[PDB]
């Protein structure tokens, strides 16, 4: 169900992006973002350090973190 | 402006010294007040106190100095009549209350500002004084004009500051509590501190115990036709802690010897006063 | 029972003073032929017509159709009218009033504005561009 | 399994490829579906060597008959078949003259595509080749309208940040992204989602901003916390293409939809006034 | 308030019969040209060579259908 | 850009000849009248606007309805079902979000069923052999703007519409269009038919003086007429309220 | 008729009826309507929801007399010019903003009435919070995803604020056992909801102990992602009274069995254990306490002004759809 993304980076920041299905993606708030307690209590699984940073209006069952290098 | 002041000025010195004037004065009056607040009218507002305080004072200058029981019958009418006009002129002048007072001062509260200023003066003691003096009464003598006291004890009610302190909440009896209730309290404690020990070194205690429940029955009632809701428990505390819980000792021999004696209602009343205070059955339960 | 309203030229309407009561000045008045020099009787039977209509209520934002169709009058009625019920005090009818005149305002221009109210422009052609350029964040 | 049947027929013709197409029609559900009558009414109004001819419409109770032409085979598979092997340069260069030759017959006429790939694209055994698909048509005269196009693979920064007006200037984008796609046998933007895209997008051109896109701030969907990209020298995003086709794709791949070249401006390049036909080297 | 009528109902199984005869043009004109049973989706005696392509000759257009421990890192997949 | 915007209207030039409809055929039926078509065409925008729909669909709807009376004759009940019909055409030709065939036999009180909707529809699309993107006066209006303000386009839009109501028909809809442009653009700022669009189309008022002293006319007479939905309608702010206009008495041609 | 001899709280009065852009637009009328368009009391409530805009724009605005400002996910990266008067405004919301360390510095050295406040995800600094530190009124507070400040700081801006109701010092992602412990050692003692989750090999358990000796008054409280919490943690909670809402999510070091102990507290509503309980023993531990609320609320309410476009129950009418 939860599909990840591949790695993109630029020259300060690495990036990636997370799908969900729609039961999980049914639950995420219109209002703020999240943080990292939050997004792991969803149920990603990933590593230490990737902040969430964007919501994308069309499509809200796709999410957007970074972390620095 | 100018020329609008003028008329204002007469028609308020109308208004107080009530005549019952017409309705068409009173909407000239109200017309004036409107056409000057559309053209803002902190001036107006300047002048009204002012003018406040001088008439104010000058009604002071005249009717004091009279010490007692005249006192009484001059302040209790010139607080009702100027109560009464200053909610009129408060009606007048409704449409500062609504557009610049907003942005801070109501007519009506300033009116009372201005009055309790001429409470502080010595017409605050004075009638306090000789409202003691005429409930001194507490003796005897049916001479108590009642509405020469009530009068005097809404005013007294009324009169607790507003001027900005939070809002119109509700009671506020803070100088009721502060210069009037003290008073009377001591002078109740007083007086029957006084007369029951007088009364003691005469009497056997029966007596004395009948006129101490009948004392009390009359202070419990006096609160409900003199005074404010506000007093009853205080002045009941009082009133126990000096006509009893000071003659123990002698409630204790009386209840030797009335065990001594046959009386069964004597007793009962012993023990009404006696569950009026606290912890008092306990030695009459030892010596019973 | 009813009160005898005189206008500013003698037009005294005799009118119930529970209608009455809805204003507050008069109300307020009453408490302790009245002339209302600032009235003329145009506008005060409109006044008194519209109060009769409201008598019995409880006591954008959903504009009643009655009064639209009765505010459905041209400028200068609506600028006494306006006037009228400041001078008199009543919540609801100022406010539907006030109300009427927002919607009317919105949509046009400052020019067009300008134009329709009879409104003076003044310190203009040099300082436009300015207050424009204090609200290109709009 | 895969379910269907065809006809064709072959008795005396020079241009005697028919094929036959039956669509079915549910008798009581919104009647006659609106792509059809929008394929049918724009379609037997165009006449053109790059676009594929109807013949006739035969409408019976409950099914649609539409005598299209036959045509040997589309891009995809010919690309797939030459999948190792490379496109020869001219035929590249005739089958973007016959394209951009359709694209301006259509633009001109006033009907819009918004549905081009190479899926949809049809090559004969001469070279020619031949548009199809226009169930997406739609005659514009600009209006706001629908707001769904070809394909998140082809789709244009247009609207992907959701702007309202996508007058004609959809289609250079997907007839650019198809050309480079042939030219390398790789899709320029392989997306995954619309962000995944943009994000493709931006790496491979460089961020937008308003110095590249005026007025690309106030865009709907638009954040500037994007990462900041760079854009990368153009070469090695088109390896195997010379410095002509460089300058034509970067002026038909540009961003500002005003900044971007039309049909018969393509017309007029150097690059592409050198014109050859050749044939297809591969069966069809 | 749009909500309305013009004439009243009319009759309409004589509606049903005009349009039919109406729909008897396509019949004769249909197999003349293009000589085939469109009615009947059936092929006929000839003049067009029919056949049944194989599904995978033509390009696909000509039939798409319409429209303590678990520490915190990444665990890859 | 104006890459195509001259090849367009060259195009739409050409094509408006091939789908004019005939002048004369409304004598040929038996028992309809002119007055009655208006009486249609009147419901027709009614229903146009309550729906919330586009007015191209409303031109689009009135030239399939005129090209199949005059290729076609039927009895009296049938002209609201056609009009039904052309409504859906149009809409679902032009209209972003069409509405469903329900609301259509509903609006009609119920008084047909689906399936005759759908007979009449396989009918219209017959006779029509599904030829539907005809052109129509709103894009030469739009067209023409581009050589102004929305009160211009308002009245232009007005006249045209109030054209279609009912004589005109002689005029070719480039013709009906350029006399509104012209007469609008007079009654609100009395400005006169720029040269660019004489360059453009080769019309010049000369060409253009009967349709225009017909709008003119007819104009005059629209407001004393028996039927003013479309005034009611255009009485509202979204078209500035602009159908309440005096009608000029003379012209300065 | 001359409009223009209308009494100013007439006019106020209609203009109190409008929507922002249009109040905008008849701005631009004469000096007198430009005089009251900005008259501090049609600008009490704004709103700026992710709308671009510029430091000297907003410092304009906010001078006008704004009460509850809402600006969030709104980007400001450019310099800001200007002086103005210390701020008015009561209620800042500038969560997720892209914005500059100079212009939050420059914008905060204004403002010192403020009773609430939010600066989720920013990055801060030295000069940041010793300014942030004058403002004693701070019912609530956020500093969510923050990093950039240092102990010292942290223990005067924590000293100088008492009355702090609740307070989120979440998940920065720079503190060491210093900060953490300064934090425990120096917090008010009306802290009503608090978090620390994030700081996973930095909570200790003598800090555990240090805050519930110290604040006897939390009713909210979560520790997620801390790795060192043990059954004396346990115990340290029996001390506390009011804990009405706990989460100890992903608490690695911790048996999902002890955690039936957690019930004996009386007044506890929910707990929030993601991570350490497996499948199937959920239903295991709703059973063994089935007086609560396990695993039921997946998102924190510790000073988060959202959760509806409203802030802190407060409305906004000068809005921008």
């Amino acid at each position: 169900q939860i599909y990840y993304s591949d790695k993109y980076d630029d020259e300060e920041f690495e990036y990636r992006h997370v799908m969900l299905p729609k039961d999980i993606a049914k639950l995420v708030p219109k209002t703020h973002l999240m943080s990292e307690s939050e997004w792991r209590n969803l149920g990603v699984q990933q590593s230490q350090g990737w902040v969430h940073y964007m919501i994308h209006e069309p499509e809200p069952h796709i999410l957007l973190f970074r972390r620095p290098l | 402006l100018d020329q609008i002041w003028d008329d204002l000025r007469a028609g308020i010195q109308q208004v107080y010294t009530r005549q019952s004037m017409a309705k068409s004065r009173y909407m000239e009056l109200y017309t004036h007040v409107y056409n000057y607040c559309t053209s803002v009218g902190l001036e107006l507002y300047k002048r009204l106190k002012e003018f406040l305080k001088n008439y104010l004072t000058n009604l002071l200058k005249d009717g004091e100095d009279l010490m007692d029981e005249s006192v009484l019958k001059f302040y209790t009418q010139q607080w009702e009549d100027y109560r009464f006009s200053s909610k009129v002129l408060n009606g007048i002048c409704a449409y500062l209350n609504r557009h610049w007072v907003r942005r801070e001062y109501e007519i009506y509260s300033l009116a009372l500002v201005t009055w309790r200023d001429c409470l502080f003066r010595p017409l605050n003691k004075q009638v306090t004084n000789a409202v003691l003096k005429l409930i001194e009464k507490e003796r005897n003598g049916e001479t108590i004009n009642t509405r020469l006291i009530s009068g005097v004890v809404q005013s007294y009610v009324e009169l607790g500051l507003n001027e900005d302190d939070a809002f119109a909440k509700g009671p506020t009896l803070t100088v009721y509590k502060e210069s009037f209730e003290s008073q009377f309290l001591a002078d109740t404690e007083r007086f029957y501190t006084r007369e029951s020990t007088e009364f003691l070194q005469q009497n056997p205690v029966t007596e004395y115990m009948k006129k101490a429940e009948a004392r009390l029955l009359e202070e419990q009632r006096r609160v409900q036709v003199y005074l404010h809701e506000s007093t009853q428990d205080e002045l009941a505390r009082k009133c126990e802690q000096v006509l009893i819980e000071k003659h123990l000792e002698i409630f204790h021999t009386e209840f030797q010897n009335l065990l001594d004696a046959d009386k069964n209602e004597d007793l009962g009343r012993m023990y009404n006063l006696v569950s009026r205070i606290q912890d008092g059955l306990g030695e009459l339960k030892k010596l019973l | 029972p009813s009160i005898k309203l005189q206008s500013s030229d003698g037009e005294i309407f005799e009118v119930d003073v529970e209608i009455a009561k809805q204003s507050v000045t008069i109300k307020t008045m009453l408490e302790d032929p009245v002339p209302l020099p600032n009235v003329n009787a145009a506008i005060l039977k409109k006044v008194i017509q519209w109060c009769t209509h409201h008598k019995d209520d409880p006591p954008t934002d959903d504009i009643p159709v009655w009064d639209q169709e009765f505010l459905k009058v041209d400028q200068g009625t609506l600028f006494e009218l306006i006037l009228a019920a400041n001078y008199l005090d009543i919540k609801g009818l100022l406010d539907v009033t006030c109300k009427t005149v927002a919607n009317m305002i919105k949509g046009k221009t400052p020019e067009e504005i300008r134009k329709t109210f009879n409104i003076k422009n003044d310190f203009t052609e040099e300082e436009e561009a300015q207050v424009r350029k204090e609200n290109q964040w709009c | 399994g895969t379910y269907g049947v065809v006809y064709k027929a072959r008795n005396k013709l020079t241009g005697e490829v028919v094929a036959l197409k039956k669509i079915r029609l549910d008798t009581e559900t919104e009647g006659v579906p609106s792509t059809a009558i929008r394929e049918i009414s724009l379609l037997k109004e165009l006449n053109h060597p790059n676009i594929v001819k109807l013949l006739d419409v035969i409408h019976t109770e409950n099914k649609l008959y539409l005598v299209f032409e036959f045509l040997h085979q589309d891009l995809k598979k010919f690309m797939d078949a030459s999948a190792l092997t490379g496109i020869p340069l001219p035929l590249i260069k005739s089958y973007l003259f016959q394209l951009l030759q359709g694209l301006a017959f259509c633009h001109s006429h006033r009907v819009l595509h918004r549905d081009l790939k190479p899926q949809n694209l049809l090559i004969n055994t001469e070279g020619a080749i031949k548009l199809a698909d226009f169930g997406l048509a739609r005659a514009f005269g600009v209006r706001t309208y629908t707001h769904e196009v070809v394909t998140l693979w082809y789709r244009a920064p247009e609207i992907l940040l959701g702007c309202k007006y996508y007058s004609t200037a959809v289609d250079i984008w997907s007839l650019g992204c198809i050309f480079a796609e042939m030219v390398t046998r790789r899709a320029l933007f392989p997306g995954d989602s619309e962000i995944d895209q943009l994000f493709r997008i931006f790496r491979t051109l460089g961020t937008p901003d308003e110095v590249v896109w005026p007025g690309v701030t106030s865009m709907p969907d638009y954040k500037p916390s994007f990462p900041k990209w760079a854009r990368q020298d153009f070469s090695k995003v088109v390896p195997p293409l010379d410095e002509d086709g460089r300058s034509l794709l970067s002026q038909m791949l540009h961003y500002d939809p005003n900044k971007r070249i039309s049909a018969k401006a393509a017309l007029a390049h150097p690059f592409f006034q050198d014109v050859t036909k050749p044939v297809p080297h591969l069966r069809l | 308030s749009a909500c309305r009528n013009l004439f009243g109902p009319v009759d309409h199984e004589e509606l049903t019969r005009d349009l039919e005869k109406h729909c008897r043009d396509m019949e004769e004109a249909s197999q003349r040209k293009w000589n085939f049973d469109f009615q009947n989706h059936k092929p006929l005696e000839g003049k067009y060579e029919w056949q049944e392509v194989e599904k995978g000759s033509l390009p696909e257009f000509y039939y798409r259908p319409p429209r303590a421990g678990s520490v915190e890192q990444t665990p890859k997949k | 850009v104006p890459d195509y915007h001259e090849d367009i209207h060259t195009y739409l030039r050409e094509m408006e000849v091939k789908c004019k409809p005939k002048v004369g055929y409304m004598k040929k039926q038996p028992d309809i009248t002119n007055s009655m078509r208006a009486i249609l065409v009147d419901w027709l925008v009614e229903v146009g606007e309550e729906y919330k729909l586009q007015n191209e669909t409303l031109h689009l709807a009135v030239n399939y309805i005129d090209r199949f009376l005059s290729s076609m004759s039927v009895l009296r009940g049938k002209l609201q079902l056609v009009g039904t019909a052309a409504m859906l055409l149009a809409s679902k030709f032009e209209e972003i979000y069409p509405p469903e065939v329900a609301e259509f036999v509903y609006i009609t009180d119920d008084t047909y069923t689906k399936k005759q909707v759908l007979r009449m529809e396989h009918l219209v699309l017959k006779v029509l052999t599904f030829d539907l993107a005809a052109p129509t006066v709103n894009q030469f209006l739009t067209q023409y703007f581009l050589h102004a303000n929305c009160k211009v386009e308002s009245l232009a839009m007005f006249l045209g519409e109030l054209s279609l109501i009912d004589p005109y028909l002689k005029y070719l809809p480039s013709v009906i269009a350029g006399a509104a442009f012209h007469l609008a653009l007079y009654t609100v700022t009395g400005q006169s038919w720029p040269e660019s669009l004489i360059r453009k189309t080769g019309y010049t008022l000369e060409s253009l003086k009967p349709c225009l002293m017909d709008l003119h006319q007819t104009y005059l007479k629209a407001p004393q007429h028996a039927q003013q939905s479309i005034r009611e309608k255009y009485k509202n702010s979204k078209y500035h309220g602009v159908s309440l206009l005096n009608p000029p008495e003379t012209l300065n041609l | 008729v001359s409009w223009d001899s209308l009494p100013d709280e007439l006019l106020l009065g209609i203009f109190s009826c409008l929507c922002l852009p249009e109040l905008l637009k008849v701005s631009g009328v004469c000096k007198r309507w430009y005089r009251l368009a900005s008259d501090e009391s049609l600008w009490q409530t704004l709103d700026l929801t992710g709308k671009n805009l510029h430091p000297d724009v907003t410092g304009r605005l906010l001078s006008q007399g704004v009460i509850a400002f809402r600006c969030p996910r709104s980007f400001m990266d450019q310099p800001l010019a200007e002086h103005f008067s210390p701020f008015r405004v009561q209620h800042m919301d500038l969560s997720n903003s892209v914005i500059e360390v100079s212009t939050l510095h420059g914008i905060l050295s204004q403002c010192s009435k403020l009773q609430n406040l939010s600066l989720e995800g920013l990055r801060l600094s030295d000069p940041i919070v010793n300014t942030l530190a004058k403002n004693s009124n701070l019912v609530r507070l956020n500093l969510s995803g923050c990093s950039g400040f240092s102990e010292f700081a942290l223990q005067t801006l924590l000293s100088s604020c008492s009355r702090l109701d609740e307070l989120n010092l979440s998940w920065c992602f720079d503190f060491t056992e210093k900060h953490v412990q300064v934090a425990v050692a120096h917090v008010s003692e009306t802290i009503t909801q608090l978090n620390l989750s994030g700081y996973r090999k930095n909570l200790q358990k003598s800090d555990l102990s240090t805050l519930v000796r110290r604040c006897p008054n939390l009713v909210h409280l979560d520790l997620s992602d801390s790795v060192m919490l043990k059954n004396d943690c346990f115990q340290e909670f029996f001390q506390l009274n009011y804990l009405q809402h706990l989460s100890l999510s992903r608490c690695y070091d911790i048996i999902p069995e002890t955690l039936l102990e957690l019930g004996e507290i009386p007044t506890l509503k929910t707990l929030q254990v993601f991570g350490i309980v497996p499948d199937g023993t959920l239903q295991l531990l709703k059973e063994a306490l089935p007086h609560l609320q396990i695993n039921c609320s997946h998102f924190t309410t510790i000073a988060r002004p959202t959760i509806n476009q409203e802030i802190w129950g407060i409305k906004c009418r000068l809005t921008l759809q």
